[PDB]
């Protein structure tokens, strides 16, 4: 785990010289390894709008097997979308609202990160029901 | 035409060209709030 | 996972059923039976059963831990 | 094109010339005749909100430069707006040397402020040693 956020952490707003790293961590079978290669995405591509990353970043979100993945995934989502803040109520609204938690989890700090100190309201909008969860 | 020449050539270069940019757009949020709501009612089923 | 759920649902009545008799409903799924080990109980009752089946009294069938009504 | 100078109205002209990737006819629409020179300030923003690509990004960003230093003043935002993207360290090191050399303490003061809060490690670590060369 200490090296899950060191190695994405190397690259940096590379924007496409990661891509050998970002394909060769997330085949492995181990799950620490493909959480690693979710935040590697997110660093290499902050604040760009590419359509390559949200397609694949949000693919593994929905597909992937262990949990925490699954959010190191949808919380990835503030780190290349922060930029232009309209969007992101729009996309991480419905990942919201799944059955399991940890997407739910992930999909709130989403908002705290893309939205970062705007009186946006549409994510406040967002977080109401959020702190009225019954987990915990 | 100063501008009369430059409204049909330049400009409806452009007019044209957005025209279709907001038609599918206008269409594919017809389609997507179609599938939203077909999403809400399976996650509606699988949490109860 | 709807079709893991439904299975789950599925699999949880094909079992050795202990067998009770309805006595009360208090409510929308959950109501009182007792059963024929004696020893009334009070538990929540399924979706899958039309409610028109339990008019005071019907056999019933219960698991055996959960004591559910199946 | 020719028709899009006949306009008299350039913003039509800059679309294609940026849609097509040539270049020339980026520097011909700012150095135009007399028709508000601050058309840089509006393809700045335009290079700054919408580029996707970085390959020709830093080309179009470099091609302004030549034409911030041909304009009148040249220390004031061209610097801390494409140079630290271009992140060319020496260029900034003698062009504000330059700016000392006049006796103009006043304005390399504010650059060197705005230098500092924006651009990152190693760009200020390596303007720096090109500062006392």
């Amino acid at each position: 785990r200490g090296l899950a956020v060191g190695i994405a952490l190397v690259m940096y707003g590379r924007m496409e010289e990661a891509d050998a790293l970002i394909e060769s961590l997330c085949r492995d079978k181990d799950p620490i390894l493909r959480r690693s290669g979710m935040y590697t995405v997110a660093m290499a591509y902050c604040g760009s709008g590419n359509n390559k990353a949200i397609r694949r970043l949000l693919h593994v979100a929905v597909s992937d097997v262990n949990d925490d993945v699954r959010r190191a995934a949808v919380e990835s989502l503030g780190f290349i979308l922060f930029r232009t803040p309209e969007q992101c109520p729009s996309v991480v609204s419905l990942l919201s609202e799944s059955y399991n938690p940890h997407v739910r989890y992930g999909a709130a700090m989403a908002l705290g990160i893309c939205c970062a100190g705007t009186g946006n309201k549409e994510a406040i909008n967002l977080l109401e029901p959020m702190t009225n969860d019954p987990v915990n | 035409l100063e501008e009369g020449k430059a409204g049909s050539g330049l400009r409806q270069y452009y007019l044209s060209k957005i025209e279709e940019l907001q038609l599918i757009v206008n269409d594919k949020s017809q389609n997507l709030r179609r599938l939203q709501a077909q999403r809400n009612e399976l996650n509606a089923k699988v949490r109860l | 996972e709807f079709l893991h759920a439904q299975e789950e649902v599925k699999r949880i009545q094909s079992i050795p059923l202990v067998i009770g008799q309805f006595l009360e409903a208090v409510d929308q799924n959950t109501a009182i039976v007792g059963s024929t080990t004696g020893s009334n109980y009070y538990v929540r009752i399924l979706s899958t059963i039309d409610r028109e089946l339990l008019k005071p009294n019907a056999s019933v069938a219960l698991h055996k831990h959960s004591n559910a009504l199946v | 094109f020719q028709r899009c100078l006949d306009d008299h109205k350039y913003k039509q002209a800059i679309g294609i010339a940026l849609e097509t990737r040539r270049l020339d006819v980026f520097e011909k629409t700012i150095l135009e005749s007399n028709d508000v020179p601050g058309m840089l300030a509006y393809s700045l923003k335009l290079c700054m909100s919408l580029m996707q690509n970085k390959q020709f990004r830093n080309k179009v960003l470099r091609v302004l430069v030549k034409i911030y230093m041909n304009l009148e003043k040249p220390d004031f935002i061209n610097v801390c707006q494409c140079l630290i993207f271009l992140d060319d360290p020496q260029a900034v090191s003698d062009i504000l040397e330059k700016l000392v050399k006049e006796d103009n303490l006043l304005m390399a003061y504010q650059i060197c402020f705005d230098l500092y809060e924006s651009a990152s490690q190693q760009f200020l670590s390596s303007v720096i040693q090109n500062l006392r060369t």
